[PDB]
């Protein structure tokens, strides 16, 4: 749609083939008649090097779209690789959670240890304190 | 020049029948339903 | 003579005043994340510490009744060091147990998806 | 394998049908773990809130005791 060199919409666009970039006949004519090169990597090029864009032979196509089976099934990778990054944020904030629990649940096994046997002091402070 | 490809292609082609899809997310019902209530 | 100081100090203190009571507020909401309940709470008990906690749970939420704003930062701080020290060999038991707990409730899902 | 093609039609359906409630079931389960974990942190302030009256009756008690 555009030319690399100018910028503009090229009204007749010949691809390279030892940099691979669209310009426009016009303008890479006169980059190779100054030096014989390719504007973008510097590599030799030639004008018979340079090809004209063409329709591909005999065989019809159709324009890119939703429809058409290669686009269908690019899409339904992008369905699962976005979705297999949905499960590491509920995989990696499950390590969070089940790690504070297990904190969480220790110091409750640690604790209520220690209210049993404080019920028993003050209930035997209460039990001894009361019969004297 | 093709694998098992060609085989079911070429046959479904000749019989005239598409390979049936998943007929069953626009259906359901209300009242296993837990796991597709999930999916949704 | 003070100009402009009194102001910054006065919203320096108002600052310092709004960070005790952010903290102080509640360590589960201040952190991160029910309905009122006084039947389950007549159901769990039909002990005496699980009924302590449903009625704390009750309050701090404020068919619900509130009441209880009366029960302290320095008696928390001796409790939680005392506790402390009661509480390689503890890694591995944590590690187990977390495992175990690792390896009706489909209704709930059901309509979260629902609501989803 | 040799397997009808149009059979693997029904077999890719299947698979994604599988693959979202093994992904819906996998997330409703971190909801409620972390539900349950939220009621223990409840009890375990709780508790430590009923230790400090308790020791309370045993100060009192050890004052009483003295005398």
């Amino acid at each position: 749609l555009i030319c690399s060199i100018s910028n503009e919409v090229p009204e007749h666009p010949c691809v390279s083939p030892v940099s691979n970039h669209v310009y426009e006949r016009r303008l890479i004519e006169k980059y190779i008649a100054e030096n014989g090169t390719d504007p973008i990597n510097n590599q030799p090029l030639s004008e018979e090097q340079l090809i004209d864009i063409k329709v591909a032979h005999p065989i019809r196509p159709k324009p890119p779209s939703a429809t058409s089976i290669p686009a269908i099934l690019k899409a339904l990778q992008d369905e699962w690789d976005a979705v297999m990054l949905h499960s590491f944020t509920l995989r990696q904030q499950l390590q969070t959670t089940r790690q504070e629990l297990s904190h969480a649940l220790y110091q409750h096994d640690a604790a209520c240890r220690v209210i049993a046997r404080l019920t028993k002091e003050v209930t035997a402070a209460r039990e001894a304190l009361a019969t004297l | 020049t093709d694998i098992m490809r060609n085989e079911f292609e070429r046959l479904a082609a000749r019989q005239p029948i598409e390979l049936l899809s998943m007929k069953r997310y626009e259906l359901p019902a209300p009242s296993e339903c837990v796991n597709n209530s999930m999916a949704q | 003579e003070e100009r402009e100081i009194d102001d910054t100090y006065i919203e320096d203190a108002a600052d310092v005043d709004a960070r005790k009571q952010a903290i102080r507020d509640a360590e589960r909401v201040k952190e991160m994340k029910a309905v009122q309940k006084d039947l389950p709470r007549p159901s769990e008990v039909n002990l005496r510490p699980l009924n302590v906690e449903p009625p704390l749970t009750d309050l701090q939420k404020s068919t619900m009744l509130h009441y209880d704003l009366l029960h302290e930062p320095s008696g928390n701080k001796k409790g939680k060091t005392v506790g402390f020290g009661t509480n390689t060999y503890l890694e591995h038991n944590p590690y187990e147990k977390f495992s175990k707990e690792e390896l009706e409730s489909l209704e709930k899902r059901l309509e979260i998806n629902r609501g989803h």
